[PDB]
């Protein structure tokens, strides 16, 4: 698991993981607080 | 300048103009461009070294 | 000859004869030698 | 990869489809095998395909192929 | 409605402007 | 008010839009049966539509003649939650991203193989730099003061 | 015919001459570089302008330069 | 693209449709392929413009994704 | 195979068809011709200018003659709001009986006039088909004058020298004062003498003009200084144009706004405008020094303008010799000024219609705006292209540099990377966010929830509208307020006319704007910035870059530098123009789409359709293009045809030319040379055709020529299809 972790450190895998996480928290914010046109405050 | 010295390229038509390179060897013969400089950035043709004249390189302090 | 016959006299004249003579002249000119 | 794709198609037919309703009314129920999650207002994509079902109408003809195979259950 | 004389002389004057145009065209050389 | 607009809480066309959307959703709801998941989904759609319209009404939002919320982005703090606060939020987040990217580029630019560490990210160092971007406004106005933010004449220039 | 010029940045590596498809360039004696040779263009009437010569040039901004000019049946590569 | 356009228009105009109980055949478009598919203006108007009505009027309906993909594919 | 490119021996020796193609495309590049001097260059340009002005005057004379002969100008005078103007008659042997019947207007098939010449000539005081004939006769005489002058100034004793051509001060004094001021003075004279009484029913022709006083007092107030007398008793609010009912006696007034009947600017307003412009330009034409010891030497003015602290380098010291010795710098400046001027014409002739009954001529309004905006884009691209040409072939760094320090122009090549980088940043910013908001609106509306749209009220632009007096946005700012000093100052001069026009829903003066206007203006800004980025990058990078640090040695237009160094496709400055032409066409398309849709909704009355559907892309596609294309495509159907049949044919023709451009742009050379070789073999190896052989060897079009041909097809198809669409849609929708 020394080269597998290095493989997971490559640009495509890291970008895919980061974009999946990013889309995930964006989608979940929009699920829990939907239809947010202005700042909540 | 000598082998291993750091110089700034003063040739305007150069992919490494205003950049710093490492002198590989300064020829002592009567050639026109004796200074051979190696760079970290490859040019558009893929090469990373070029021969420069004595007045086209400026040593970095 | 009325004024309304002028279109039928001129439109064929211009739009067909002038191309023919212009093509003849231009082809002759551009195919010349020295 | 092809086998995984086919397995996904059959799984969607089994779980997220109105295949059972379409079997009893092939001429009046539109085949649907993909339901859409209710996010950012995209749930409008779940169409009135019939058979007490909401989803995207399927144009790949899997329902007809499954019926021709004799598959009568999910 | 303009007459035949009006159109005819305008055509004649247009011809004169044409001969002046080729003279300028030929003077600007081949 | 501003620009001839009126608050959406007193905009008749806004309420007409809400009523028409609710009526369409209820008409769609009529063609399903009992407490079946389709009816539950349509009821959730109706509830969310009502909640969204109510929130937009009670939001200091100005509606035009079409009954849609218009954004007042001239800079006034009265309508500051429409553009200004999201603007600050995005500026913070994007400055964070740019700062951590620049810091990673400059950090692995002083190693033996700078190009290798760009396709194969040093995840420990990347994580170290990324969580340090919360001070990007302060770090930027501490590196600009020291002259470490801008290059001067080592930058390359074309022939003319 | 196209114009081909050689500049004293030539290092005499011969890669231009052995890349010319129409035998335009040749290596001639010189005393301005270590190899003691410089490229020459004595048969530019056969130059086609394909610029393979300067694709093989290792010097920084080239030592062989091809300037396209008047066209000829030889320079246009016309077999007809 | 030309092949699939020919198939779509010909089928909609001269095969597909409904049959009345007395045996009268009414097609989706109404047999306009025979007389209006012989000019490029016919293809532009009676096929592209005419059958693109459903795509452009899909907003707000369950087919709105098709309009969005229409626009995105144009882009 | 010889003697055609007389100006180029290099081309005349080409054994291929490329010689003919390049002979056409290099005929006007006089600086590149064989045996070329500067004196011959300026003399040939001078003669070509004369021939060009003659061509323009002949074109105007032809328009006048064809309106006088085959038009319905006289009938249109008596009923300008119902009679449709006729451009010229049609005689086409290919017409069927149906086409003849549909195009039949009065006595012969004819084309409606969309140039607005009827309204323009009616406004300036033309009421007879014999007035138009006189104008055509006079313009042909003027064309003959200009042709004679062009011939004369190539004669040995009448050819001007370089000093005369480069005499900047004399030419500026004369151009400004004489041309602008005196032409404005003469136009004011005509306006008053002829146009003002003709709008009041009094005929002032070439017979009773020395005896019909333009004003009852008759030049007495002018010399006496009682200039207010020319403004007393203006035209009333019940004046019928062309008739004495409700008319006045004033000739120079401030009224502001529009005529209550013609919905156009007051003739007395325009006469006063031209008189003021004439006085100002005649005054300004005395600035520069001539043979009488007073005036300015512009070399000294340019050299003395260096900021003392020092931020522009050495200033403008080398600019005088730079501009004087370069014809491409001057051409670029002139083209930029002309582009801005014609953009101004387009933007003002719809908001402030100057001709009687032109506001109600919707097809001609749309045609005029589209024509002038396209000409504006062309002129701007030409200005930038000639700036790039100046950089390539006329710029001298030594002249623009004094002791190492660089002047104001040479410093533009030092921070060229900064300029290009910031243009790129602005373009990316605007594109990203305009497209993001548009796609957000698309998705949100498509999902059936239009309330979640992002709609930004254009408060900055609405602020400007309120500043000019529009009381629609409740700003109460400068002229929307009756107590502000801006309003009290002109409350007695031109506000009552101006306010009555700006605060009117039927005008195009300061059209009401909403979020759709905001988004489309940002799209327009993105288009302008991207076109500017391409053109500025090509101009600054014309002399060289990192990929080609000797680009100036290859000229303005060359195909490439080869596949080496990674590939150098489209690396020349000409290629930057070629790429920016697409962006200019796209930007002008956006501008004209916005204008036409806004005005179609305004004229039809459904302005709510634009205000709601213009915020998302599908709204545009469905409600502008798909909706208004219905009348156009039904110009001919399997059932019949209409007078709009020609517009549908032009629509399809434009699409075809566009796609042929796509041919010439996507498929490059090399693929067409081998095919041509196969065709050559086939011709050479076939009997009964071996008897015929070519003189020029057939070869594929060159890379640059192919780019030009594809661009020409793209542009011609673009222009033709949009002209057909706009005209046919306006005609078929608004009756
Ligand atoms: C990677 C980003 C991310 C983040 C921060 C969250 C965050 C959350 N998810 Mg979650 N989720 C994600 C991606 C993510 N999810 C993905 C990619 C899926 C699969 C499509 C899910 C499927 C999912 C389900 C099924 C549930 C959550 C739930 C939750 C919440 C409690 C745990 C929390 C707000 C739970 C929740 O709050 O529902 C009550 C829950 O039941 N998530
Ligand atoms: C680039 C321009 C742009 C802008 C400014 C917006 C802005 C917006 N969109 Mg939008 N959109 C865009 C492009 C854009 N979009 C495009 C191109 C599409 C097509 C894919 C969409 C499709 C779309 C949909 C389908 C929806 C939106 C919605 C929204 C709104 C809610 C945002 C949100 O989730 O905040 C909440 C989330 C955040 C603020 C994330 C940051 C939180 C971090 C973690 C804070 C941590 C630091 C402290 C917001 C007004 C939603 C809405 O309600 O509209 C009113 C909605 O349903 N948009
Ligand atoms: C540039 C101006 C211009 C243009 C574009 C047209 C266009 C047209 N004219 Mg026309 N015309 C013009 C000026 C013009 N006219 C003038 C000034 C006169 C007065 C002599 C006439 C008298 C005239 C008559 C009597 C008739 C036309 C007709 C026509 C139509 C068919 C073409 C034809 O037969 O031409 C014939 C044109 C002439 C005999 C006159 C010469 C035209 C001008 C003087 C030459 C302009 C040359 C131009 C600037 C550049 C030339 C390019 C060349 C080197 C290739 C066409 C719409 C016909 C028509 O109405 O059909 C329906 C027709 O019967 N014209
Ligand atoms: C201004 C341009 C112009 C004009 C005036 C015409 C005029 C004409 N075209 Mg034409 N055409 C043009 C451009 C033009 N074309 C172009 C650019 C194209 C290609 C897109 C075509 C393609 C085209 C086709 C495909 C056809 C025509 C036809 C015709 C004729 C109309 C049909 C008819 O009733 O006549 C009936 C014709 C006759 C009764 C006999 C006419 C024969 C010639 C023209 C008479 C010339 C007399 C001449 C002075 C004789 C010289 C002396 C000689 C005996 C030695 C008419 C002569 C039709 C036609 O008649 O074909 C011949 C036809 O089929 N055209
Ligand atoms: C290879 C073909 C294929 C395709 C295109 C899809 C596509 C889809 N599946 Mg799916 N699936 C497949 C094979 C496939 N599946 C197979 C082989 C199985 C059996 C294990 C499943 C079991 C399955 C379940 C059980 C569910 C889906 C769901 C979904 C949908 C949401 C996916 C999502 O958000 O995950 C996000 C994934 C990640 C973020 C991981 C990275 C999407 C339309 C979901 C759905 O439709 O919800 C209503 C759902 O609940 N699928
Ligand atoms: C993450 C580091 C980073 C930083 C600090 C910048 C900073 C800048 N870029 Mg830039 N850029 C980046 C990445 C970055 N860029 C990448 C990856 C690309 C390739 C798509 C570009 C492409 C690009 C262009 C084409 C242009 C700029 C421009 C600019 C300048 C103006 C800001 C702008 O327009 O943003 C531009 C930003 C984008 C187009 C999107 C960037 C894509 C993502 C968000 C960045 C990558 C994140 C990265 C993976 C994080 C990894 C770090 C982690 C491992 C620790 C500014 C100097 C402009 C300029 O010169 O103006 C002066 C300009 O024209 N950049
Ligand atoms: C009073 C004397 C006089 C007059 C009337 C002219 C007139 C002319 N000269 Mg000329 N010239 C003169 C003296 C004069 N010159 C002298 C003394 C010299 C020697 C020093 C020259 C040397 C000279 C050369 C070398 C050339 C000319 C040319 C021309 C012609 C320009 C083309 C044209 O028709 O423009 C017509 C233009 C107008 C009628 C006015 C244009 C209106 C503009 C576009 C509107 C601007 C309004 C406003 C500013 C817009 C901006 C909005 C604002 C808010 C900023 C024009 C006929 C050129 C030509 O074509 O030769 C034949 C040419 O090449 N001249
Ligand atoms: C008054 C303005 C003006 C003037 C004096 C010039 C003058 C000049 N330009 Mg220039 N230019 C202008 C405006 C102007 N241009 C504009 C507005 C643009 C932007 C479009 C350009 C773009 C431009 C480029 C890119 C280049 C020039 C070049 C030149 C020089 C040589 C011109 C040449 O060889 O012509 C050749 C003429 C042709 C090839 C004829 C082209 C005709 C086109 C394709 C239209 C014809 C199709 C027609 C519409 C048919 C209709 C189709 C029908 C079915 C409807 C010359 C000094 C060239 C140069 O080397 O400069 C030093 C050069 O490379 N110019
Ligand atoms: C719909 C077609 C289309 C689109 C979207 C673009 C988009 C762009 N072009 Mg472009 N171009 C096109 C057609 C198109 N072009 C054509 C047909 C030509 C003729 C050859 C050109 C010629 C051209 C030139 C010569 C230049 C551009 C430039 C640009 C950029 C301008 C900055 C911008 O808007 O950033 C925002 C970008 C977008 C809105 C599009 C991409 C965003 C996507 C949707 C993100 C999705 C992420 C998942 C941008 C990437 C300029 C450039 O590079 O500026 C920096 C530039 O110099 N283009
Ligand atoms: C490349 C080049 C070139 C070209 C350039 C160009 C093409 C440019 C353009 C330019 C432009 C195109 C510019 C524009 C400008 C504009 C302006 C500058 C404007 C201004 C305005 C104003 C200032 C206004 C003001 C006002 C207002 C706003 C309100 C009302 C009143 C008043 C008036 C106050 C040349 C050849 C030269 C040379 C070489 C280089
Ligand atoms: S072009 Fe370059 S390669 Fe081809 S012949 Fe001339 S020199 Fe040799």
């Amino acid at each position: 698991m020394k080269d597998f972790l290095k493989y997971l450190s490559t640009a495509p895998v890291l970008l895919t993981a980061w974009l999946t996480f990013t889309a995930g928290f964006v989608i979940e914010i929009n699920r829990f607080y939907p239809d947010a046109l202005t700042f909540p405050f | 300048i000598q082998k291993g010295s750091t110089v700034r390229i003063l040739r305007k038509e150069s992919y490494w103009y205003n950049e710093s390179g490492t002198v590989v060897v300064v020829d002592q013969s009567k050639v026109r461009y004796p200074v051979l400089v190696r760079f970290t950035k490859v040019n558009y043709a893929g090469t990373n070294t070029n021969n420069f004249g004595l007045n086209e390189v400026e040593e970095v302090v | 000859m009325s004024l309304d016959l002028l279109p039928s006299f001129f439109v064929p004249l211009v739009g067909l004869v002038l191309p023919l003579f212009s093509i003849i002249g231009l082809f002759l000119y551009i195919e010349k030698e020295n | 990869v092809i086998f995984l794709w086919l397995s996904g198609m059959h799984f969607h037919g089994a779980y997220f489809s109105n295949y059972s309703a379409w079997l009893t009314n092939p001429t009046s129920t539109k085949p649907s095998a993909q339901i859409v999650w209710p996010i950012v207002g995209q749930e409008v994509l779940n169409a009135d395909v019939g058979g007490n079902f909401q989803g995207i109408q399927i144009t790949s003809g899997f329902f007809q192929l499954w019926r021709a195979e004799g598959i009568t259950s999910e | 409605m303009i007459y035949d004389s009006q159109v005819y002389i305008a055509l004649v004057i247009a011809v004169v402007a044409s001969v002046l145009a080729i003279r300028l065209g030929a003077t600007l050389y081949n | 008010d501003i620009g001839g607009l009126n608050p959406c809480k007193d905009s008749e066309v806004f309420q007409k839009r809400l009523a028409k959307t609710v009526k369409k959703l209820e008409n769609r709801l009529k063609k399903y049966e009992e407490g079946t998941p389709p009816q539950i989904a349509i009821q959730q759609q109706i509830t969310q539509t009502k909640q969204r319209f109510t929130r937009y009404a009670d939001s200091n939002l100005l509606c035009g003649n079409d009954g849609l919320p218009h954004l007042i982005t001239d800079g006034r703090w009265s309508h500051g939650s429409e553009f200004l606060l999201p603007s600050i939020l995005f500026l913070y987040i994007s400055g964070w991203i740019g700062w951590v990217g620049r810091k990673y580029i400059r950090t692995v630019g002083q190693t033996s193989n700078p190009t290798e560490k760009e396709i194969i990210i040093d995840v420990p160092l990347a994580i170290s730099i990324m969580t340090s971007g919360f001070l990007w406004p302060f770090a930027a106005w501490q590196e600009f003061l020291s002259g470490d933010l801008i290059a001067s004449d080592e930058t390359i220039t074309t022939s003319p | 015919s196209h114009t081909v010029k050689i500049y004293d940045t030539c290092i005499g590596c011969t890669q231009c001459v052995r890349a010319c498809p129409t035998d335009v360039l040749e290596m001639v004696p010189w005393d301005g570089c270590k190899a003691g040779q410089i490229a020459s263009a004595p048969r530019t009437e056969d130059c086609v302008g394909c610029k393979r010569c300067e694709t093989a040039c290792p010097t920084d901004f080239l030592s062989v330069r091809v300037y396209l000019g008047g066209e000829t049946t030889r320079s246009l590569g016309l077999a007809y | 693209s030309i092949v699939i356009f020919h198939f779509s228009w010909k089928m909609q105009s001269d095969v597909w449709g409904t049959v009345s109980p007395t045996g009268a055949v009414s097609h989706i478009t109404g047999g306009n392929f025979a007389q209006s598919s012989i000019t490029i203006n016919g293809w532009l108007r009676d096929f592209l413009w005419s059958q693109a009505a459903q795509v452009v009027q899909s907003y707000g309906s369950s087919l709105s994704a098709y309009g969005l993909i229409f626009l995105g594919a144009h882009f | 195979v010889y003697k055609f490119p007389k100006f180029s021996k290099a081309l005349a020796e080409d054994p291929s068809t490329r010689r003919i193609w390049y002979g056409i495309a290099t005929a006007h590049d006089f600086e590149s011709h064989d045996a070329m001097t500067e004196s011959k260059l300026y003399q040939k340009i001078f003669a070509s200018h004369f021939g060009h002005i003659a061509i323009i005057f002949l074109w105007t004379a032809g328009n006048l003659f064809h309106v006088a002969w085959q038009g319905n100008f006289e009938a249109w005078i008596l009923n300008p709001l119902k009679v449709r103007p006729i451009a010229h008659a049609i005689w086409d042997p290919h017409f069927g009986q149906a086409a003849y019947k549909a195009f039949l207007k009065t006595s012969s098939p004819a084309n409606l006039a969309l140039s607005g010449v009827y309204e323009w000539w009616y406004t300036i005081g033309m009421r007879t088909n014999n007035d138009l004939y006189q104008g055509s006769f006079f313009l042909i005489l003027l064309s003959s004058l200009l042709l004679f002058a062009g011939w004369l100034h190539l004669q040995p004793s009448f050819r001007p020298s370089l000093d005369w051509f480069k005499a900047n001060e004399y030419r500026l004094n004369h151009h400004l004062s004489g041309l602008f001021g005196v032409s404005s003075l003469a136009w004011t004279g005509h306006l008053v003498h002829v146009a003002i009484p003709e709008s009041r029913g009094i005929h002032v022709g070439w017979d009773n003009f020395l005896t019909v006083l333009p004003h009852p007092e008759g030049l007495t107030p002018f010399f006496s200084g009682n200039w207010k007398a020319y403004a007393q008793n203006p035209d009333t609010a019940s004046h019928i144009f062309g008739s004495g009912e409700g008319s006045g006696t004033a000739i120079l007034t401030f009224l502001g706004g529009f005529h209550p009947q013609t919905k156009s600017l007051w003739l007395t307003d325009m006469a006063h405008h031209h008189l003021a412009i004439a006085v100002l330009f005649i005054v300004a034409g005395h600035m520069y020094r001539t043979n009488w010891l007073i005036g300015h030497q512009m070399k000294l003015i340019l050299e003395a303008h260096r900021p003392p602290g020092g931020r522009l380098g050495i200033g403008h010291i080398g600019l005088y010799e730079t501009i004087t010795n370069s014809l491409h710098f001057q051409l670029g400046l002139a083209l930029a000024a002309l582009g801005v001027a014609t953009s101004l014409t387009a933007q003002h002739m719809y908001a402030l219609p100057p001709y009687a009954f032109l506001a109600s001529n919707f097809p001609t309004q749309a045609a005029l705006y589209t024509h002038h905006q396209y000409i504006a884009g062309f002129l701007m691209v030409g200005a930038f292209a000639h700036g790039a040409i100046f950089f390539v072939r006329d710029y001298d760094p030594a002249v623009n540099t004094r002791n190492g320090e660089k002047n104001v122009l040479a410093r533009m090549l030092e921070h060229k990377e900064a300029i290009i980088s910031h243009l790129s940043w602005v373009s990316l910013f605007l594109g990203f966010h305009t497209l993001g908001i548009y796609v957000h609106n698309d998705v949100v509306v498509a999902f059936g929830q239009p309330e979640k749209q992002i709609l930004v009220e254009p408060l900055f632009a609405e602020w400007i509208q309120a500043a000019s007096g529009k009381t629609l946005y409740n700003f109460d700012l400068l002229l929307a307020s009756s107590n502000s000093p801006a309003s009290v100052a002109s409350s007695q001069l031109w506000l009552p006319g101006w306010l009555s026009a700006i605060n009117d829903g039927k005008n195009s003066l300061f059209l009401p704007i909403g979020p759709g206007d905001f988004l489309v203006h940002h799209a327009i800004a993105l288009g302008l910035h991207t076109t500017t980025l391409i053109l500025v990058k090509g101009a600054l990078d014309a002399r060289g870059s990192k990929l080609m640090p000797d680009k100036k040695d290859f000229g303005y237009s060359f195909p490439c530098d080869g596949p080496g160094r990674g590939g150098t496709c489209d690396i020349s400055a000409w290629d930057a123009f070629y790429l920016a032409m697409f962006w200019m066409l796209n930007t002008i398309g956006w501008v004209t789409f916005y204008w036409h849709w806004k005005h179609l909704t305004l004229w039809q009355g459904n302005q709510v359709q634009f205000n709601e559907s213009s915020n998302y892309i599908m709204g545009w596609l469905r409600d502008y293009l798909w909706l208004n294309s219905s009348p156009l495509i039904n110009g001919y159907n399997p059932f019949g045809m209409n007078s709009l049949s020609v517009w549908a044919w032009m629509f399809l023709f434009g699409h075809l030319v566009w796609a042929t451009g796509f041919m010439f742009l996507i498929s490059w050379r090399g693929y067409w040379q081998e095919l041509i070789e196969t065709i050559v073999w086939a011709h050479e190896r076939t009997p009964l055709a071996n008897l015929v052989r070519w003189k020029d060897k057939p070869v594929a079009l060159s890379i640059v020529q192919a780019r030009l041909v594809g661009l020409a097809h793209f542009t011609i198809g673009y222009v033709l299809t949009y002209a057909a669409f706009v005209i046919a849609s306006t005609i078929g929708k608004l009756g």
